[PDB]
């Protein structure tokens, strides 16, 4: 009948505790019983497999849906928790009085040996951690007020986090969707982009327009918290709201006519900063989820469900083929709708990316009240979302490869795009290959050669802005184009969308909110090398993703699986020749990529943009504008960076940022620590395990459970994660408490 | 190039003649097994050090045994 | 329309022909280029090639060396050139020896010593006495204006 | 067919570690170090293909193939002796008015193509040869 | 480990305060900021956006040190 | 009889015109997609088929696609430069995995693999123990 | 051999870069190199010990004069 239906299957999976007394109950091999300490570490590997656990595409997607369920209960049972500990825990009210003064806290330690010296007196008659996640500022905007609020919505969040839990449960034992439900994206991104995201942006612009612009307003102006009406108070008395905006006196009835402009006075585009808090102004972020409302609902009406009129998804792919590109777009639509693991790399590549975004657009347009001057939270957010970014990219390149070697069929897939790839993938290969080479040794030469010439006395024959210069011509140009956009290109608007191209000086609190950056001969350099650094990324994941199923060297790769430790000794050798195995390689690169772009974040802006000004025009940046003659040089980054700004973290001891200290210490044993599963093998391990063995056996006893070396796959694994953990341990102790200091 | 031999405790299971990548291994008729078959190896030169071969072998210690050795353009499996 | 077909019409040589590669414009060039060009002898191919490439290496040196700025630049630029166009002269002679031997027959074609060593000789010639014209060019720069 | 054409080649074994010239030889007759492209109009590689108006993807043109026809017949060089072997068991055990071994060779694989025989037990082969 | 328990210890008594190490050899910290990050501001200002002295070549190898090292990994 | 193939960027090499190359031939009874160890999909005909490759194994992981369809006719060969062939596989006609009457045993050792002799006794022989 | 690591044949007759690569390591090795009988070891083993001797004395040489050249030491 109608082409969207909805099957379920009733009572599908008895609920019982049966299977969770039998470890290994998904595996067939697993299943029969632990014999050697591998099928331990097996049981945790291969948990979330359900490609391999079963053969049915409805079985398995039956699980995703459950699954994932299960993480938003966790995500909400989190959320509840910081708001609770932010209403028995904090000091929001104090903060909220004075926020300029008041240091945000919502964790306190026990009084236990000691470590309550990591209680710091921030403020408000309240000693406990300073937090840097920045929910005092959310909340402020979203106009809390108290702190009752603060518990109820604790409560709300508990609640939601037990209803999704059901939701798992309900969805897998008692009512299990069929795949042919599964089936149906035209549905699913029509429900998804006008319901979840349309619906959902004009139900923030709700809260917004009625609960958070008013009292806020009045927060700004000077009321005392606790003489703001409360927020039911504005819904109810339009007389109240009219005093502030003057135009919701007319009502509801100018949007029904056409006169939508008499609603200016809260809908705006005003562009640029608030001067009292330093934030975007509400108005304009009241009508830009309003506008990106309409967008969304009238995207979800484009493609065919049960009514005729819309699009259909294979249709439009399949039409779109060229002179140049064989069959085209043709083959895809099936994948992407029998095939998980290629979903998941699209999609997780574009959530890491836009984590990437939302950090850079962030920082630049701060989009909360007393949010800049934080110095410490804008580091913070900076560099998270930057990582979350970085690493979901990667596992969007993962994912693809196991689609190649466990999804990818050769007859579904004939001159279309994807078999024209794998055809001239070493032509692909070869270039990215001298593109990073030119990229690096131009790149990284700079630095070099401008070590040497200081080093020998010669500073005149450096890269510099005061020698052979370097300007980032393109980027000076678009910088005017944007800040001359405001009453040209962009008529209505009245100011630049971030001073960061131009304009004045934003100043809160006696603290540099937002100034002009400038980008000279240093940003070129370093630019370039964020270049390199993503290219050589690129490069290691694409090959894996290409030479997944077959290489020269082995020809049926394939066979032996997406994760397989080697080939063998011959052929010169064919260690860490699978793509799993290029995906581990990739993860390093990452985290040199990364390190590098939130190490720029920091010296830049601690060097051309934060600081203080005086009531006159005295800008004093925290670290005095070094960036620029100090950053063309590695000596440079060693001496005017790491080693000057870590003056905090080594002098921590003793004070309530003592934490840190440790912290930075263990961040770097763990990192050696990997080291040694990185450079050893199995082979050295599992003898000197004889021999201890041989010991328990000499004294009558020794497990049934044979002890064994970890496999090579797993020493690999265990040795990146100790290096990632470390690496990024260490800075994010160095960060944080440079940053308590420097804010 | 490479050397592979093989010891009279082979079982003629032939899982090592199916697993070499490139015929390098035969089952030749023996009287020493109960199968009543023994492995050889008459083209070690297309060998190319993969030890497939011994890990498929049942024996307590491998009745197969490769010992890598000279490399030529077969052996170090150069396409180019 | 394809634009893209196996190459010599074999389906299994690793190459394609591409517009990049088959085009009447790369065909054209690389023809007639000194290096595949027909009815050249050794020596002047030699000599087309190092012609060509001395003249363009002055610059790099004299406009960015350690002497750029001194009233002795553009002659220090001449002599750092003379020194790369030996060096790159040494690999030539030495990828003769071990490519083609020690006594040749075939004659007039590239690949044989004899040959080799005429080509090699052609562009030292060539890339010296560019890199002079080069030298006298530079030293006065004309702003054809009227 | 010279059936010693690749054994006859310039690898010489080494005194321990190495396996030998193997069934079939260890390396080509022919030596891979040959020169690079020339210029258009002549040739480099020996026998190799004149590259025409395109001398730079001259090594892209093939001159090596396999006739089917040869094909054929190199198939029944190198599997003579087996089918040596194969026949001369068949005669052992007492034929059916046996003749000559070619000839049987002959009457045997007029049915049963040549693959076939070659594949096939002296019982099968009897059996089939009872007429 | 040799090495540098024998150039912290003499280093303090050549400075003429033998208690630093005395009480700060005690603890890991210590070794990182009152010997490593302390002793280390002679070597990192061999060549400065100021100027050089005769302590560039040692600066110069310091970081060539770390390149080798890391390019072994 | 070659199969329907597009082409692509990881076909032979030079050494194939100068060193050696190897060919691989069966008969299909229908006409069906495969996939080639280069990389791509290619469509086999109905009837003989015949392709070039650089490497004995590409030839060998070939031939295991091929059973899966059910084509046991295979045949690899190796042709010289001169133009020489030699027929590689199945040798004997009878694939290895299957005892032939008519093979012989080669680099067999008579005895456990712990029976070899000690290096030390072998030294300065040239011989190895496991050649000894 | 006939090639670069002429007490290896096994090398020699490599076809790749290894060749070049393992001669150069292999080359002090002189126990296992291709016919080698004890006698040759020991002598040969003498004579690059006087090798080495000459190397000291070399460069202890270099120092005093340079000291003594370029130096200020009275
Ligand atoms: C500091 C340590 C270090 C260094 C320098 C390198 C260097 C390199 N890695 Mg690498 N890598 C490292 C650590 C390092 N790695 C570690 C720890 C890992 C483990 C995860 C890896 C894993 C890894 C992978 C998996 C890949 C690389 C790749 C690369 C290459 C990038 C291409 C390039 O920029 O060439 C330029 C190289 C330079 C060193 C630039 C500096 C050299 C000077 C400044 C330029 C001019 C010098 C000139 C050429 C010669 C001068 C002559 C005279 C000095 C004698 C390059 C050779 C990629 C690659 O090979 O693709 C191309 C690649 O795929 N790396
Ligand atoms: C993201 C979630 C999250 C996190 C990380 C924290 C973290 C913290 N909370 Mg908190 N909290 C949360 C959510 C969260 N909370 C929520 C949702 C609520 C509302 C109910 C609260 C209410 C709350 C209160 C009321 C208090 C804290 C306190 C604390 C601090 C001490 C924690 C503690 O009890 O240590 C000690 C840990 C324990 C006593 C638990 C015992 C350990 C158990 C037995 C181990 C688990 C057994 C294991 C799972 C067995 C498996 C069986 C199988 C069936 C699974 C700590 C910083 C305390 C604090 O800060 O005091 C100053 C405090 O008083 N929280
Ligand atoms: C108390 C209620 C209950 C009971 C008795 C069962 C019982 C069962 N479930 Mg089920 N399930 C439930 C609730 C329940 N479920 C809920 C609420 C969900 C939604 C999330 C699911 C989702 C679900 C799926 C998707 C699957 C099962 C499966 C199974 C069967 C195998 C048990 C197993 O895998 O051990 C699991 C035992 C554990 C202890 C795992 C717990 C892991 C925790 C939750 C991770 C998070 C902990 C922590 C927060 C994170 C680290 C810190 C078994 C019949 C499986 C099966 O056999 O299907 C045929 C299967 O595939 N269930
Ligand atoms: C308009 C209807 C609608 C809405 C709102 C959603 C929303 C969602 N779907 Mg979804 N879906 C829909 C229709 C809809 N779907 C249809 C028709 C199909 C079949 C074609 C699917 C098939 C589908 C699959 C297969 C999956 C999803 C998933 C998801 C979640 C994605 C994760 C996320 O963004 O977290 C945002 C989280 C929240 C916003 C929390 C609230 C979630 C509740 C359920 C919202 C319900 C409305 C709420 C009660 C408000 C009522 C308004 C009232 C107060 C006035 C999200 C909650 C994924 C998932 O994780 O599911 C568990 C997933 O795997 N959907
Ligand atoms: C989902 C979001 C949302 C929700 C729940 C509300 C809810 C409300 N709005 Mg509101 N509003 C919204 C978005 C929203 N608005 C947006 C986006 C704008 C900007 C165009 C406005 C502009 C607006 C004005 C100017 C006024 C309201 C008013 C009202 C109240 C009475 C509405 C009415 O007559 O009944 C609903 C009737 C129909 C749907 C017909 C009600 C509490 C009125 C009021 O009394 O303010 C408190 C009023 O004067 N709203
Ligand atoms: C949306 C996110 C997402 C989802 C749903 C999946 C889902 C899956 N991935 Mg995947 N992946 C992702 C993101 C995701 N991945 C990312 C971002 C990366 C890049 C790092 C990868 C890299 C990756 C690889 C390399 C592999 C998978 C595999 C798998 C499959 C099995 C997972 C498994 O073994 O479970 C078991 C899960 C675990 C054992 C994880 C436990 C957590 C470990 C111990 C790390 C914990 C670190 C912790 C935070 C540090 C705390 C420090 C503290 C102690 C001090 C499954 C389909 C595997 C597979 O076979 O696919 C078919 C596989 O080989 N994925
Ligand atoms: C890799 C980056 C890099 C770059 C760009 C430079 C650049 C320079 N260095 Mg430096 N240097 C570097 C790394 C680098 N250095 C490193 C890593 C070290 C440490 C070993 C040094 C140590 C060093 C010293 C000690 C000195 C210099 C000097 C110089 C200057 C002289 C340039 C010269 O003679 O080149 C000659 C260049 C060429 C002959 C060829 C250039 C490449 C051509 C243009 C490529 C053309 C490609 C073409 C477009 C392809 C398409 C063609 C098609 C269209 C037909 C110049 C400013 C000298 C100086 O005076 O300093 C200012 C000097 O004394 N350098
Ligand atoms: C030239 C003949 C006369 C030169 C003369 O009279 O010197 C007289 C002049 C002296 O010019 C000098 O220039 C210096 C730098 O500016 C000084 O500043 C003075 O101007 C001046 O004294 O010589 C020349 O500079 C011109 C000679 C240029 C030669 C052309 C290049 C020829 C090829 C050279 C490479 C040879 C290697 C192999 C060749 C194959
Ligand atoms: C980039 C320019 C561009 O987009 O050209 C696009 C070019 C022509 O595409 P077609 O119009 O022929 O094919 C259309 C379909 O692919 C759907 O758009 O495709 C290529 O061949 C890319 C070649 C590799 C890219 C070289 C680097
Ligand atoms: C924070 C949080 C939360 C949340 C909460 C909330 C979110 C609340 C709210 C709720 C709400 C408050 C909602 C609302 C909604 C509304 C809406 C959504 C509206 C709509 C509209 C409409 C539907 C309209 C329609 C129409 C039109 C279009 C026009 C004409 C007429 C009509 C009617 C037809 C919780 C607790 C969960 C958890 C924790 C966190
Ligand atoms: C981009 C492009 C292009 C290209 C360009 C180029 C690449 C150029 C180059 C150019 C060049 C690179 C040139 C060169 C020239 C050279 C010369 C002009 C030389 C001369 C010499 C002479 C004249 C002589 C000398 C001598 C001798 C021989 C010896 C004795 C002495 C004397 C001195 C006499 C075109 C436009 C096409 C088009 C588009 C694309």
């Amino acid at each position: 009948s109608k082409n969207v239906q909805v099957f379920v299957e009733k009572d599908a999976v008895e609920t019982s505790f049966a299977k969770w007394a039998q470890p290994g109950h998904f595996s067939r091999t697993l299943a029969k019983g632990p014999k050697t300490t591998t099928w331990i570490w097996n049981l945790h590997a291969d948990a979330h497999d359900f490609d391999s656990q079963t053969s049915s595409l409805e079985e398995v997607s039956r699980k995703i849906f459950s699954a994932h369920f299960g993480q938003l209960a966790i995500i909400f049972l989190w959320i509840s928790g910081m708001h609770f500990h932010g209403a028995y825990f904090s000091n929001y009210s104090a903060w909220l009085t004075d926020p300029i003064s008041i240091k945000q806290s919502s964790q306190v330690v026990w009084p236990i040996v000691g470590q309550e010296i990591l209680n710091a007196d921030v403020g408000g008659n309240f000693q406990g951690i300073q937090t840097t996640s920045g929910w005092f500022q959310m909340w402020r905007a979203e106009g809390i007020t108290s702190e009752v609020e603060l518990y109820w919505t604790a409560i709300g969040g508990l609640a939601m986090s037990a209803i999704m839990l059901f939701a798992g449960w309900f969805h897998y034992h008692k009512a299990a969707p069929k795949l042919e439900w599964f089936q149906n994206a035209e549905s699913m991104m029509n429900h998804h982009l006008a319901g979840l995201l349309g619906l959902g942006c004009l139900s923030w612009s709700g809260h917004q327009i009625h609960i958070a612009l008013p009292i806020n307003k009045l927060l700004d102006a000077g009321v005392s918290p606790q003489e703001i009406p409360l927020p039911h108070e504005f819904l109810i008395n339009r007389d109240l709201m009219a005093q502030l905006y003057p135009s919701f006196s007319k009502g509801l009835a100018p949007f029904f006519g056409g006169n939508w402009g008499e609603y200016s006075d809260f809908l705006t585009f005003k562009g640029g900063l608030n001067p009292v808090t330093g934030g975007l102004w509400l108005s304009d972020i009241a009508h830009h989820h309003l506008a990106l409302s309409v967008l969304f609902i009238i995207a979800g009406h484009m493609y065919r469900t049960n009514w005729g009129i819309g699009h259909n998804m294979k249709e439009i792919l399949e039409a779109h083929k060229g002179p140049f590109t064989g069959e085209g777009h043709k083959g895809l639509y099936e994948i992407l709708t029998t095939s998980w693991h290629a979903q998941l790399a699209i999609n997780l590549a574009m959530m890491g990316s836009l984590s990437i975004i939302v950090a850079h657009h962030m920082y630049a347009m701060p989009p909360y009240p007393y949010l800049a001057t934080d110095y410490a939270t804008q580091l913070s957010l900076f560099t998270h979302h930057m990582w979350i970014g970085g690493f979901c990219v990667v596992g969007g390149a993962a994912h693809g490869a196991i689609f190649m070697v466990r999804d990818y069929t050769p007859a579904n897939n004939y001159n279309n795009l994807l078999d024209r790839v794998l055809r001239h993938r070493d032509a692909i290969i070869s270039h990215l290959n001298w593109v990073c080479i030119f990229l690096g040794c131009h790149a990284f030469g700079f630095y070099i050669h401008n070590d040497t010439m200081r080093a020998l006395g010669r500073p005149q024959d450096m890269f510099s802005d005061k020698a052979i210069q370097l300007q980032p011509i393109f980027a000076q140009w678009i910088q005017n184009i944007h800040l001359l956009a405001p009453g040209t290109t962009a008529p209505n608007a009245l100011a630049t969308t971030s001073y960061a191209f131009g304009g004045d000086v934003i100043e809160v609190g006696g603290k540099i909110a937002m100034m002009p950056i400038k980008l000279g001969t240093a940003d070129f350099m370093v630019h370039h090398i964020h270049a390199f650094t993503i290219h050589v990324t690129v490069l290691i994941l694409l090959k894996g993703v290409l030479y997944a199923r077959s290489s020269k060297l082995i020809p049926d790769k394939a066979n032996l699986g997406f994760r397989f430790p080697c080939d063998g000794p011959g052929r010169g050798g064919t260690c860490q020749s699978s793509s799993w195995d290029h995906v581990f390689l990739g993860l390093f690169w990452m985290y040199n990529s990364i390190s590098v772009v939130i190490f720029h974040f920091s010296w830049k802006m601690q060097s051309d943009v934060w600081g203080t000004i005086t009531p006159d025009g005295a800008i004093s940046h925290i670290t005095g504008g070094n960036f620029a003659q100090s950053s063309i040089t590695i000596n440079g980054w060693l001496r005017d960076f790491l080693w000057s700004q870590a003056s905090q973290v080594i002098q921590s001891y003793g004070s309530a940022s003592s934490a840190y200290g440790l912290i930075f210490l263990g961040a770097h044993f763990i990192w050696a620590f990997s080291l040694m599963f990185l450079f050893s093998g199995r082979g050295y391990w599992q003898e000197l395990i004889e021999s201890i063995v041989w010991a328990h056996n000499k004294l009558n006893f020794a497990p049934t459970i044979q002890p064994r070396a970890l496999s090579i796959t797993q020493g690999r694994a265990v040795g990146l994660a100790h290096y990632l953990l470390g690496g990024i341990g260490t800075t994010w102790a160095f960060f944080l408490a440079r940053a308590i200091s420097i804010t | 190039s490479h050397t592979v031999k093989i010891y009279d405790t082979c079982i003629g299971c032939t899982q090592c003649v199916r697993a070499c990548p490139t015929d390098v291994l035969e089952m030749v008729p023996w009287d020493g097994c109960k199968s009543g078959q023994i492995a050889s190896s008459p083209r070690v030169e297309d060998c190319v050090g993969c030890k497939r071969c011994e890990t498929a072998c049942p024996t307590d210690f491998l009745s197969v045994r490769v010992y890598l050795g000279a490399e030529t353009t077969r052996s170090l499996g150069l396409a180019y | 329309a394809n634009f893209i077909k196996p190459y010599n019409d074999d389906p299994f040589v690793g190459h394609l022909a591409t517009p990049i590669t088959s085009s009447s414009l790369t065909r054209a060039l690389l023809k007639n280029l000194p290096a595949y060009r027909f009815g050249l002898t050794p020596l002047l191919r030699g000599l087309e090639i190092g012609l060509a490439h001395g003249y363009f290496l002055i610059g790099p040196f004299a406009q960015l060396g350690p002497l750029r700025n001194s009233d002795i630049g553009l002659l220090a630029g001449f002599l750092s050139t003379i020194g790369l166009i030996l060096i790159l002269t040494l690999g030539l002679t030495i990828y003769g020896a071990a490519a083609f031997g020690q006594e040749k027959s075939n004659g007039s074609e590239l690949q044989t010593k004899k040959s080799w060593d005429q080509f090699k000789g052609g562009f030292f010639v060539g890339a010296c006495g560019s890199a002079g014209f080069a030298f006298i060019c530079l030293s006065s720069i004309p702003t054809f204006a009227l | 067919v010279d059936l010693d054409y690749g054994m006859k080649n310039s690898y010489v074994p080494a005194t321990g570690g190495d396996g030998g010239q193997g069934q079939f030889g260890a390396q080509s007759p022919n030596d891979w170090r040959v020169a690079g492209t020339s210029p258009v109009g002549e040739t480099s590689y020996a026998g190799a293909a004149d590259g025409g108006e395109e001398p730079w993807f001259a090594e892209a043109i093939s001159t090596v193939s396999l006739d089917l026809q040869k094909a054929d017949e190199t198939l029944k060089a190198f599997t003579k002796d087996a089918a040596a072997f194969k026949i001369e068991e068949f005669a052992a055990e007492k034929p059916y008015g046996f003749t000559s071994s070619d000839a049987a060779m002959e009457e045997l694989v007029g049915k049963l193509g040549y693959s076939k025989f070659l594949e096939m037990s002296t019982k099968q082969l009897m059996k089939t040869w009872g007429t | 480990w040799v090495t540098f328990y024998w150039h912290w210890k003499h280093m303090t008594i050549w400075g003429g305060n033998p208690g630093q190490f005395d009480e700060s050899s005690n603890y890991i910290m210590g070794w990182l900021r009152d010997y490593l990050w302390l002793n280390s501001s002679p070597l990192i200002n061999g060549y400065n956006p100021f100027g050089m002295n005769n302590l560039s070549v040692w600066s110069w190898m310091f970081l060539f040190g770390h390149l080798i090292w890391a390019t072994g990994f | 009889p070659f199969p329907t193939f597009g082409g692509s960027t990881g076909g032979w090499l030079r050494a194939a015109e100068v060193e050696e190359k190897y060919a691989i031939t069966w008969t299909s009874t229908k006409e069906q997609i495969f996939e080639m160890p280069t990389g791509g999909a290619a469509i086999m005909r109905n009837g003989e088929n015949l392709l070039y490759l650089a490497r004995k194994e590409q030839c060998l992981a070939l031939s295991t696609q091929l059973r899966t369809f059910k084509i046991n006719d295979y045949k690899i060969y190796r042709i010289f430069p001169s133009g020489e062939v030699q027929y590689l596989h199945p040798k004997d006609g009878v694939f290895p995995e299957k005892v032939n009457p008519g093979r012989t045993s080669v680099n067999s050792r008579g005895f456990s693999i712990g029976k070899n002799p000690n290096p030390a006794s072998i030294k300065f022989s040239g011989i190895t123990t496991y050649e000894s | 051999a006939t090639k670069f690591p002429k007490f290896s044949q096994a090398l020699a007759q490599d076809p790749a870069t290894r060749r070049i690569w393992y001669g150069i390591a292999t080359a002090h090795d002189l126990e296992a190199h291709d016919g080698m009988t004890e006698e040759n070891l020991y002598q040969k083993i003498f004579a690059s010990h006087f090798g080495h001797l000459a190397i000291i004395f070399l460069w202890t040489s270099g120092n005093l004069f340079h000291v003594a050249w370029q130096g200020n030491f009275e």
